[PDB]
């Protein structure tokens, strides 16, 4: 089974993909693919908006998928079986949510850890490694899980930095300094 | 009728079909659903959606195995009537139960009427 | 490209801002999917000759 439960929540369907893909050995093939389908399906303005509206019918649903597996074969047969069930249980608005969850299973099997410096800038490439470095220095990141560390330009936060990763973060920003400091020279 | 369906459900007396065509009933239309136990005469009370209907059943139900034909035979079913229903105790169908066998009929009315 | 217009055929091809089609419907109620710009407390005139007055507006389904 999964090494790692989500707790399903549409994360149930990504589950059980996983085990299945898994031991057909073929998620890589099956997630790169699903990306590449979803990238040019999102990008027909028709069924890329309209495939999130619920607007269509358990029939007109299925009509779409032929169209999906025109657009596409092969590359895991376990989520072609699988655009049909969606189809069927007519959800394919939470269907890139699926995408996402599978994602994440499919590099936890690989042992990726994602991490993120948000920030109210986009910082130095010294500070990308230091903080990169410093990750895996910690057990916080320990081996055979991988750090994709993604620093990302917040404007809503104001100065600082949150690095976060390991559902622990440590937040050095100057806005939550500032809210405190705020806070008892109000007090 | 091409409107067909399977039974989908069976919860009470209170059948829901599954119409494999896009052409429906409507409200108070009428089912036979064909059953060992004979015609099944059903009215359509709520339409669930995606072709599949919720059933009021007007004929007992029990033994029903799930996927079951239907046909739709339309509208408040219309029994049928005269002064021959005189001297005649009928059951839901409309069929004589004093058992003086089938009803005269003249008019024939549909259940529902406004 | 060949999915792109299998796509635009399958497509519903129905603005549905201002209209919308039915898909519930029993006991005098029921619920549409459309009506994007539609006014609350306003009179719907269904295909059916039918008039109702809509009192909920939740997204996509009136």
């Amino acid at each position: 089974p999964p090494p790692v439960r989500l707790f399903g929540v549409e994360g149930t369907y990504a589950t059980a993909l996983y085990q299945a893909a898994a031991k057909n050995s073929s998620i890589d093939a099956a997630f790169q693919s699903l990306q590449k389908v979803e990238s040019t399906v999102k990008k027909n303005p028709k069924l890329g908006h309209l495939l999130l509206n619920p607007a269509l019918s358990l029939k007109d649903r299925n009509s779409v998928i032929d169209a999906i597996v025109e657009t596409h074969k092969n590359l895991d047969g376990y989520v072609v079986n699988l655009l049909k069930v969606l189809s069927e249980n007519n959800r394919l608005g939470c269907f890139e949510k699926i995408a996402s969850d599978f994602g994440v299973l499919n590099d936890a099997h690989n042992g990726l850890l994602k991490g993120t410096v948000t920030s109210a800038e986009p910082l130095d490439p010294k500070s990308f490694k230091r903080i990169e470095k410093a990750l895996s220095a910690s057990k916080l990141v320990g081996q055979g899980k991988s750090l994709k560390l993604e620093n990302v330009v917040k404007p809503e936060i104001k100065g600082g930095l949150i690095v976060e990763l390991g559902d622990k973060t440590v937040d050095l920003s100057i806005s939550t300094k500032i809210q405190k400091l705020n806070k008892v020279l109000e007090d | 009728t091409p409107i067909t369906g399977k039974v989908t459900a069976v919860i009470g007396a209170i059948v829901d079909v599954h119409f494999e065509q896009s052409e429906l009933p409507a409200i108070l239309n009428a089912l036979e659903i064909k059953t060992p136990q004979g015609k099944l005469v059903l009215e359509v009370a709520q339409h669930l959606g995606e072709n599949t209907v919720r059933t009021i059943a007007m004929d007992g139900t029990e033994g029903l195995v799930r996927g079951e034909k239907v046909l739709d035979t339309g509208g408040p079913i219309s029994v049928p009537v005269g002064r021959e229903t005189l001297g005649r105790i009928i059951n839901v169908i409309g069929e004589p139960i004093d058992e003086r066998g089938p009803i005269k009929s003249k008019l024939r009315k549909p259940i529902h009427a406004d | 490209s060949i999915l792109e217009e299998r796509i635009k055929g399958v497509s519903d091809e129905a603005n549905l801002n201002e209209t919308g089609r039915v898909l519930a419907v029993g006991d005098g109620i029921a619920r549409v999917f459309g009506l994007n710009n539609i006014q609350a407390e306003e009179l719907v005139e269904f295909s059916s000759g039918v008039k109702g007055m809509a009192l909920n507006l939740e997204p996509g389904q009136v």
